RNA sequence: CCAAGAAAAGGACUGGAAGAAAUCAUCCAAGUUGGGGACUAUUUUCUGCCGUAUAGGCAG
């Protein structure tokens, strides 16, 4: 390893804003009551009358990771390299593109507000595509994608595939998505952290509230797609150096067992020299996947 | 012409807010087999922090509180130690009354009592024949200081909560209790005296 | 530890967050296009030693 | 209001610098020894004579 | 069974008068802070009624 060594991201959301139209204005916010009671007591519903609500949000994706953003060692650049490009042509950028797009067609960012009477996904890009999930709630995991929808995958994991390889190529996605709503169904938009409970909005440039969920939040949605260990795929995790697990209180790749992203990391060496004979193992998947979620790899 | 009794919690676990509604649902129960009767209920260790992990009764008459006194709950619980319990005595002539009114439109506040007062005026509309046109309130209310009582539905399947507000007392006319001992804001007048004074007694 | 030995911390331990304070700046809803101005100035003063 | 600052503006602007080693490459901020973020290093050490 | 044993320093006061620190003086030159991220969790606020009514009062 060397003391310095960093990745910068390369899939980002901005953030997400729910709202409704009229027969008067397109662009009406879903806002937030609050009582004084400080210590407050506050509240978020589908009003009377409105019928469906939307949701919004952009996505940019950048073919990022083939280059270490820093590194103060010649012989680890020269590894880390060799590395991507031998793994980029033998495919499994596709790999990772059916993942993530299988997550977005899925719905799956709008965690606790799923239970709909019927969700409707539409995505359009910058190349001309538009894509259509007529109804988001039937999409498993694992299983076979009914027909028409199985299509739409390989379509968007296509156009996906090239935005993650190659460079020069500016690919922009706008997600929206429609929720058939109840009489007066209650809304859950992301909390504040605070040191009673807030909810967070974003300011209009009219001067309205609306309500929003952060972009982290559906990042964290977007990227749980790790199902590589222990040879049982359950359901997959949120991409952690060291495997880790909250509803359980866990770590499925601890340290102590030689299955995180550090012990990996050093024997690069040895990949490069496997996919030369090449098939591609959990272990590279593993790599792949972090390198995508850069961050600080450093102090070696 | 006020007499009283007070009980405290032992244990240092105790949740108060869970416990103080089983003596609440015992005096209801009282009082359906004595409709005639007035007791009730004060809290001598109110802070606005938190409830207090004591309780204490006030009535007028002597005789009817000791049988009150009597029921076998507070005594198994004594039994048990979990309770200390005091006597029956004299309500001291220098204090200071306060009221304990309980305020149900604080429900207001929680998207569950929206939903069930539109649904009622939806429906009540057909009898007027015209459009369903509900117009909503503005953003910001201020509210005063309360806190929650744990309760159980009697004879069905639900639970929810009281909502309990400290008021100073002011006198006029004449009065009455509701059946939890509380007073309400209109149309329910009483109070108790704060004894929060000669508590060392417990 | 030195890459030696993994520290003693417990399983469960990892699973928690780690809150920070952070300040960020995003585009609003419904803007058009975003600007950004600066002024230059250009002075023929390499020809001679200050 | 948001800003950039002005010496930000500045080193980009004089990014201007592929004389050294007979090989264009990228072009570095102009600097007395040659340095270079990127990489943690310098190009034009003072042991060269560059 | 302590270089042993015992010890009243007390009383009285009036330091005052005068005064002029000024003149000038120049801190300058360049400079890139920066890469990652789930506050919701085993939580209590649910059901009816009066009323033209998201007003305002009541039973569970």
């Amino acid at each position: 390893l060397c003391t310095h060594l960093s990745y910068s991201r390369s899939l980002s959301p901005g953030k997400a804003v729910f709202f409704y139209k009229t027969a008067e204005s397109d662009f009406v916010p879903l806002r937030i009551e609050v009582a004084k009671i400080p210590q407050t007591i506050e509240a978020c519903y589908v009003p009377p009358n409105v019928d469906e609500l939307y949701c919004r949000f952009s996505l940019r994706v950048e073919a990022n990771s083939m280059r270490p953003y820093v590194c103060s060692n010649p012989d680890v650049l020269r590894v880390m390299i060799g590395l991507a490009q031998a793994y980029q042509r033998l495919g499994g950028y596709n790999e990772l593109a059916r993942r993530y797009s299988a997550n977005v067609l899925r719905g799956i960012w709008l965690w606790r507000n799923q239970y709909t009477q019927g969700t409707k996904i539409e995505i359009k890009t910058s190349l001309g595509s538009t894509y259509h999930i007529p109804d988001a709630r039937r999409l498993s995991w694992s299983g076979d994608w009914p027909e028409l929808e199985q299509k739409q995958l390989e379509q968007l994991t296509s156009e996906m595939a090239k935005a993650l390889s190659q460079p020069d190529i500016f690919w922009f996605a706008d997600v929206t998505a429609s929720l058939k709503t109840g009489f007066c169904q209650e809304i859950f938009p992301s909390q504040k952290f605070t040191e009673s409970r807030q909810l967070a909005t974003v300011e209009c440039s009219d001067g309205q509230l609306a309500a929003c969920i952060n972009p982290q939040k559906i990042g964290a949605a977007l990227q749980k797609i790790d199902d590589w260990w222990a040879n049982d795929a359950d359901l997959p995790l949120r991409v952690h150096e060291y495997g880790a697990n909250h509803e359980a209180l866990t770590a499925l790749r601890h340290p102590a067992t030689g299955q995180d992203f550090y012990h990996l990391l050093t024997k690069a060496e040895q990949f490069v020299t496997v996919l030369e004979s090449s098939e591609l193992p959990g272990e590279v998947h593993y790599l792949m996947a972090v390198l995508v979620k850069g961050g600080l790899f450093q102090k070696g | 012409n006020r007499y009283f009794f007070a009980i405290r919690y032992l244990s240092d676990d105790v949740d108060c807010g869970l416990l103080a509604g089983r003596c609440i649902s015992i005096l209801h129960g009282f009082r359906q087999a004595h409709p005639g009767i007035q007791i009730g209920v004060a809290f001598p260790e109110w802070s606005d922090r938190d409830l207090g992990r004591s309780i204490a009764f006030v009535s007028t008459n002597k005789s009817l509180l000791e049988r009150f006194r009597e029921r076998s709950y507070f005594q198994v619980m004594q039994a048990d130690n979990f309770f200390a319990l005091s006597l029956v005595l004299e309500v001291p002539d220098t204090c200071q009354n306060v009221r304990f009114i309980r305020n149900q439109n604080l429900a207001k506040l929680f998207v569950g009592e929206r939903r069930r007062r539109l649904a009622r005026a939806k429906r009540r509309a057909k009898a007027r024949g015209e459009a369903f046109q509900p117009h909503m309130p503005d953003e910001t209310k201020v509210v005063g200081v309360f806190h929650s009582v744990f309760m159980q539905s009697a004879s069905s399947g639900q639970s929810y909560i009281l909502h309990i507000q400290k008021h100073r007392y002011e006198r006029s006319e004449d009065s009455g209790y509701s059946s939890y001992g509380l007073a309400s804001n209109d149309l329910y007048t009483g109070y108790v005296p704060d004894l929060g004074a000669i508590f060392s007694t417990l | 530890d030195a890459n030696l030995k993994p520290k003693n911390i417990e399983r469960y331990e990892l699973a928690y967050s780690n809150p920070q304070t952070i300040e960020a700046c995003y585009v609003p809803p419904n803007v058009d296009e975003l600007y950004c101005r600066f002024s230059l100035r250009v002075e023929a003063n390499s020809m001679r030693p200050y």
